[PDB]
């Protein structure tokens, strides 16, 4: 695909494809690890209605 | 830097040169070296003695 930008043009490559689960029953299991560092902060901040 | 393939409603990356300039940082070294009087009024002489 072709069209310009700010500085010249620009070509954006695509292409098409599709993908089939031919598995009769679960054919991936996944399951956690490990644990890492926790993002959120266990605080106290109550909420306001 | 390389570059990875993604679809979906993200907008399209496009690869990214860097360029970086360093300059160098003078140092130096020293050292001394004593000769005594005694020393300069022998080697002094150039041939009388």
């Amino acid at each position: 695909h072709h069209h310009d930008a700010i500085g010249g043009v620009n070509f954006t490559l695509t292409q098409p494809r599709a993908h089939v689960d031919l598995g009769v029953g679960y054919t991936a299991v996944c399951a956690t690890a490990a644990l890492r560092c926790p993002l959120t902060d266990m605080g106290n901040t109550a909420q306001n209605l | 830097q390389p570059m990875i393939a993604r679809d979906g409603p993200h907008p399209v990356d496009q690869p990214v040169h860097n360029y970086m300039v360093k300059r160098i940082h003078k140092r130096s070294l020293s050292a001394a070296f004593a000769i005594a009087s005694e020393a300069l009024s022998l080697l002094s002489n150039t041939y009388v003695d």
